[PDB]
Parts: structure tokens; sequence; C-alpha cells
């Protein structure tokens, strides 16, 4: 699978509290983090569905 | 916000919960029609709660309005986080009482060293008293990402700091709006004091927005 998936959530560097999905390759699943509203990285999808799509 | 204490219940009027579907930023309420928040925190649907103290519990004195319009300022930067404020006028006027007021826009900017109180939910409002910081040791903290529409407020040493959640929220010094609570490099870490939107150098930019809309 991409690179990307394999690092940890990234919550960025802004205070909002907006929950994401990301892709936990140590459980083999995506599952949920914060992440503070701008600067995301690519392990970060709007949705469960995307994240396994592009991670699974 | 990390080391703050819990604020007395509605002693922060102005303070504003943005939600749509859970709390994920805060705001301020400068009129009875208008609120200023972060343009990160921009959303196509807001609902905006006023009046709250516990955000997960119907207390009796919230007032629940949806946005009409949402203003990001036109120049504002998704990566360098410069001009970080945006404007939402609500669908109709807020019932202002003891649990629901106005802040005031600042008159001028205020000096470094000035204490303020910085609000928010980052479920009971937690408040922070802390000051603005200089800004050479704002830009000593975060080399070349500084910009004149930002200003630093907390503590160098970290401990107490904002941080998700808060993003939006006021930080009001001796009456008056001086800051919006935007970004830093985690939170409450030492070297790292958050960075905060410099509302001083947006007052003419709100009263026309507010004048033509
Ligand atoms: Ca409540």
């Amino acid at each position: 699978r991409p690179d990307f998936c394999l690092e940890p959530p990234y919550t960025g560097p802004c205070k909002a509290r907006i929950i994401r999905y990301f892709y936990n390759a140590k459980a083999g699943l995506c599952q949920t983090f914060v992440y503070g509203g701008c600067r995301a990285k690519r392990n970060n999808f709007k949705s469960a569905e995307d994240c396994m799509r592009t991670c699974g | 916000i990390v080391g703050g204490y819990t604020c007395q219940e509605n002693s922060v009027p102005y303070q504003v919960s943005l939600n749509s579907g859970y709390h994920f930023c805060g705001g301020s309420l400068i009129n009875d029609q208008w609120v200023v928040s972060a343009a990160h925190c921009y959303k196509s649907r807001i609902q905006v709660r006023l009046g709250e103290h516990n955000i997960n519990v119907l207390e009796g004195n919230e007032q629940f309005v949806n946005a009409a319009k949402i203003i990001k300022h036109p120049n504002f930067d998704r990566k360098t986080l410069n001009n970080d404020i945006m404007l939402i006028k609500l669908s109709s006027p807020v019932k202002l009482n003891a649990r629901v007021a106005t802040v005031a826009l600042p008159s001028s900017c205020a000096p470094a060293g000035t204490q303020c109180l910085i609000s928010g939910w980052g479920d009971l409002l937690q408040c922070l008293d802390a000051p603005l910081l200089p800004q050479a040791d704002c830009e000593a903290s975060y080399p070349g990402k500084i910009t004149d529409n930002m200003v630093c407020v907390g503590f160098l040493e970290g401990g107490k700091d904002s941080c998700q959640g808060d993003s939006g929220g006021p930080v009001v010094c001796n009456g008056e709006l001086q800051g919006i609570v935007s970004w830093g490099y985690g939170c409450a870490l030492p070297d790292n004091p958050g960075v905060y939107t410099k509302v001083c150098n947006y007052v003419d930019w709100i009263q026309d927005t507010i004048a033509a809309n």
C-alpha cells in the first residue's frame, strides 16, 4: 500500500477540532483522530470508505 | 486550554461555540447579528450556540442560531495562516442579556505585556489568564513564520496554552477583543506559545464588511 498510509495521524498546527479518518496499519483499519483544520497530510480522510479505498 | 481553569458560569458572555454536528471551533459575538472567528474554521453550514457553559447539557440559557452568511478575509492564506479571520452573520438577531453579550473591538493595538483572558472548550468553558508577548520573542519561537498580522500570547516556558477546539475563540484584554485563537506547534510546549490573529489590524475591514452586508 502507499507509504503515507503508514504515517501516524497529523493534527497540524491549527486549533480547530475536526474529526477525520486515518489508516492505522498496526490495527489494519481506519480510525478517527482530531485534525486541527490546516496543513493536512495524506493519511487524512473525510470518511471511512475513502480511507479504506485508498489505504485498504 | 492547558493549565487553565474552568470559567465562572456565564462570565464570558461573548463566547460562542460553532457547531456543525459537534463543537469544532469558538467565536466571539461583536454585535447582535455578527460573530467573528478564524478563517480556518470555515464550513458551508454552521450553527452558532450562545449562552453556553456546559456544551453537553441543555442548561436553559442557550440560544441556537444558524449562520446566514460566512465571509472569510479575502487575503486568507491556508498555508501560512496569514489573515486568519472570518465573519459570520446570523440568520436573525440574538437576544442580549447577562448570559449573551457583545465584546468591543479594539480601539488600538495592545502593547506587549498586556494581561488578557483566553477562553474555549478545547464539557465546561475553560479560561486562561496570559499576556501578549513581545513580537521579538514570538518570532524567535517561530523562525520566519510570524507576520505582522499575528501575535503570540502565553508563556515561553509553556504549561498553559489554548489547544484544539479553541480556534476562532477570543483573547480579550482590558475589555477589547485583541486576538483570535489560530495556531501553534503542539499545545503548552516550551518555546512555542500560541499564535493568534491580531484583531487590531482588521477593525476597518470588519466594520466595512458589516456595513455592506
Ligand atoms: Ca449547554
